[PDB]
């Protein structure tokens, strides 16, 4: 069975979004009552599954990472909205599938990390846009650290899902908007940050594709923006 | 980033024929409606001129003959009337107005005409030069419709070896001709010991080899940039970008680098509208182009100067496609050499240098570092039929050109010409005349 | 698709509407309308392109 | 009394739109029933009063003209819509005021002309964008002809209104969509064309502004576009 999800001009097929995890079990929604609260609401075409360029997981692949909204600082509309607008706030459904054959043992951890400050500093350095940033096992923040001198084994606190190949081959984190504010400048501040690390090292059979692809399908949800609308009076 | 690969770099189209300049872009050169390609025709030692834009329409300062084509990646140029002024390098772009340019190397279209003979005009050495022990035997090879213009100097009935440095000039836009003024420099004792120092020129004009032997006994928008700048290794080298209007362009004060042995390339486009700029991926850490909000001026500075970053920077503040703009292209050099004043040596026009209807009475501005030797005539009064030769490069990193101003044989007593050899580098003013010798 | 039963991948099929220009990069095409058809899940992507024309009868 | 009309980010003050004329007494509306008819409906921000650069009417001014939609081939949004879209159709309220002092005698005729083929040929020639095109009294189509060798005196057939200065100083034509089709390529075909000619020559008192300004305030109404939306099926 395969569900075919649609968001206007975009469509994604999904085996079974049974293993969907909403971070902190909070579904993303708009700003509740708590016009005057300037909720410019363009939930039309900026809410379509976008697809980042796939990375090629290999034997010695350390890991990948993308900041959000950053990633979509170009995905057409949404990327636009993050300029004609000063303020905004979107949740996001991140949908990571990585099709592989039944002969590829391996396992990835997808970690959504609120305010993912990757340590070891210059805007561009920490914003790899749409191609994401990679880790290293010794610029590239240390993998088993996630920049921040932490022991990997604890990552699992952060909304996470494990793509153990000999089972599900997809994963879907659902991040809701999270921040110390109620709305904010979507451009200069990346609420989330998705890191994908290989837990079990990718291994396969003799003559088989030695580099399985993994795609990210980030769809901004219930997004909104500030206001330019002023007011007049007679 | 739509590219371009201008094939057929070398092409010689004579007058009366039809030239061409094809384009082959890796990516498409049109998306919205119209094309982003174009047809250019830039001569040697010039700025970013306006010939065509959008691949269909024509730009300011052009004729109606130059047509348009290439509504895609595969574009080309058009010319239905070839001449001597048609000699200009053509390079198709892949941008209409946006600040995202990346053009190809170049597809030049040379000109030709009926072959002519190259007369030998050998002059004697100056006195002020001979005193210093810089006796050089000059020989001009101008007024010839052939590229190959050799000048082999002799000494005591034997051709010299490792004692000459000739320099050929550009293609004169009069009747498709060229020039070449060579000089055989030697020491004082060397020139004194030698009886005669002849020089032959066997070009593709005459049957035999002609020479001239003489005994060494008796004989919309604009932007006026600054001049060239001199600096050392690991120093500063910027360029002035000031306009003579209200302000700059809408998009931004774009720049196009022009280094030695290259056509054109985009580096970075800095705006004078607000503050934001936009550069290319390749150039990084050497395109510090800012904007001066004082008298509507821009910048084109580059830190950590290298041999590569050394290029004539300017700004072509073009708003529309037809009415464009350019700069003076202020050269920014980076080498290790001391500056020196250009001393002008007077070379008299003898009967040997005379061709029965001419008398080459020019000067010699040798021993001048930081190449800047422009030889004018009577403080830049008359300049017709005369062409400026290219400066040669020495091992020491100096420049010594040879400018020969043609005149009348009879007119060598009444009037007198004075060629001002200026040099802004060393800042030494000098204007030596050229009197006639009896011999 | 009519390749291995074990083979697997994802192809993006995109409908560039008329007037525009066919997309040349996958990226541009993902911005447009487009199915992301997983080889491995369904052996066939179908998709009805829609009817359009000013001149409400297309000329052959 | 002055009405202050609003269309989102834009607002126009109008003395009294009492002398408003709807061409052919047909109010512009959308396509009636006569989704399947692909009525992409973005009646949001493309429907705001735009304002063309004012022309300066003088003594020897012959006349001006603008093609529509052409004019708005740049007025932000609407101009955009005429590219991301293949097909469209908009009516328009054209609102021509020309403030002058009580000491300026004069009179203009505003003529809306369906399919205004201005004769004496090269796209750009017949599409002066936003600055409009001017007439001449002998390129510039002949004024008392409107290009087409017609006698001026008959213009009045075409939806028209006369700005006789010693009376109303404004005028508002309301064009509905008109064409041999039901929808069309908004770009390569100018449904209407507004020409403003001076009937009574502009004259004034000794030392007074000798060049009264006239502004055009074109607001596209009930506009719509073709479709990119395809369809899928399991």
């Amino acid at each position: 069975r395969v569900l075919q999800l649609t968001l206007g001009n975009s469509t994604i097929t999904t085996q079974e979004a049974a293993n969907s995890v909403v971070a902190y079990g909070r579904w993303p929604e708009y700003l509740r009552d708590s016009p005057v609260d300037q909720p410019t609401e363009p939930d039309v075409a900026a809410c379509r599954f976008y697809t980042l360029d796939t990375v090629s997981w290999t034997k010695e692949s350390r890991g990948w990472w993308w900041k959000l909204p950053d990633a979509l600082r170009d995905m057409g509309l949404f990327g636009q909205n993050m300029y004609y607008h000063y303020l905004g706030r979107s949740g996001y459904t991140v949908h990571v599938q990585c099709n592989a054959s039944k002969f590829h043992q391996g396992a990835l951890g997808v970690f959504a990390v609120p305010e993912m400050c990757l340590a070891g500093t210059s805007y561009q350095n920490a914003n790899p846009g749409e191609k994401g940033g990679t880790f290293t096992g010794t610029f590239c923040p240390v993998d088993y650290l996630l920049g921040n001198g932490t022991l990997l084994g604890n990552a699992f606190v952060f909304p996470h899902q494990i793509i153990n190949l000999r089972t599900n081959n997809c994963a879907t984190l659902v991040l809701p908007y999270v921040n110390s504010l109620s709305i904010d400048s979507m451009v200069k501040h990346n609420n989330w940050g998705i890191a994908i690390l290989p837990l079990a090292p990718l291994n396969f059979a003799s003559e088989s594709s030695p580099e399985i692809p993994i795609t990210l399908t980030i769809a901004p949800m219930c997004c909104e923006f500030n206001g330019l609308r002023n007011i007049t009076l007679p | 980033x739509x590219x371009x690969x201008x094939x057929x770099x070398x092409x010689x189209x004579x007058x009366x024929x039809x030239x061409x300049x094809x384009c082959x872009x890796x990516x498409x050169x049109x998306x919205x409606x119209x094309x982003x390609x174009x047809x250019x025709x830039x001569x040697x030692x010039x700025x970013x001129x306006x010939x065509x834009x959008x691949x269909x329409x024509x730009x300011x300062x052009x004729x109606x003959x130059x047509x348009x084509x290439x509504x895609x990646x595969x574009x080309x140029x058009x010319x239905x009337x070839x001449x001597x002024x048609x000699x200009x390098x053509x390079x198709c772009x892949x941008x209409x107005x946006x600040x995202x340019x990346x053009x190809x190397x170049x597809x030049x279209x040379x000109x030709x005409x009926x072959x002519x003979x190259x007369x030998x005009x050998x002059x004697x050495x100056x006195x002020x030069x001979x005193x210093x022990x810089x006796x050089x035997x000059x020989c001009x090879x101008x007024x010839x419709x052939x590229x190959x213009x050799x000048x082999x100097x002799x000494x005591x009935x034997x051709x010299x070896x490792x004692x000459x440095x000739x320099x050929x000039x550009x293609x004169x836009x009069x009747x498709x001709x060229x020039x070449x003024x060579x000089x055989x420099x030697x020491x004082x004792x060397x020139x004194x010991x030698x009886x005669x120092x002849x020089c032959x020129x066997x070009x593709x004009x005459x049957x035999x080899x002609x020479x001239x032997x003489x005994x060494x006994x008796x004989c919309x928008x604009x932007x006026x940039x600054x001049x060239x700048x001199x600096x050392x290794x690991x120093x500063x080298x910027x360029x002035x970008c000031x306009x003579x209007x209200x302000x700059x362009x809408x998009x931004x004060x774009x720049x196009x680098x022009x280094x030695x042995x290259x056509x054109x390339x985009x580096x970075x486009x800095x705006x004078x509208x607000x503050x934001x700029x936009x550069x290319x991926x390749x150039x990084x850490x050497x395109x510090x182009x800012x904007x001066x909000x004082x008298x509507x001026x821009x910048x084109x500075x580059x830190x950590x100067x290298x041999x590569x970053x050394x290029x004539x920077x300017x700004c072509x503040x073009x708003x529309x496609x037809x009415x464009x703009x350019x700069x003076x292209x202020x050269x920014x050099x980076x080498x290790x050499x001391x500056x020196x004043x250009x001393x002008x040596x007077x070379x008299x026009x003898x009967x040997x240098x005379x061709x029965x209807x001419x008398x080459x009475x020019x000067c010699x501005x040798x021993x001048x570092x930081x190449x800047x030797x422009x030889x004018x005539x009577x403080x830049x009064x008359x300049x017709x039929x005369x062409x400026x030769x290219x400066x040669x490069x020495x091992x020491x990193x100096x420049x010594x050109x040879x400018x020969x101003x043609x005149x009348x044989x009879x007119x060598x007593x009444x009037x007198x010409x004075x060629c001002x050899x200026x040099x802004x580098x060393x800042x030494x003013x000098x204007x030596x005349x050229x009197x006639x010798x009896x011999c | 698709f009519c390749g291995s039963m074990m083979a697997t991948g994802k192809l993006l099929v995109s409908y560039a509407p008329p007037g525009a220009d066919p997309p040349k990069k996958r990226k541009e095409a993902m911005l447009g309308t487009h199915v992301i058809w997983d080889i491995g899940l369904q052996s066939s992507c179908t998709m009805v392109v829609p009817w359009i024309s000013n001149t409400t009868y297309r000329q052959t």
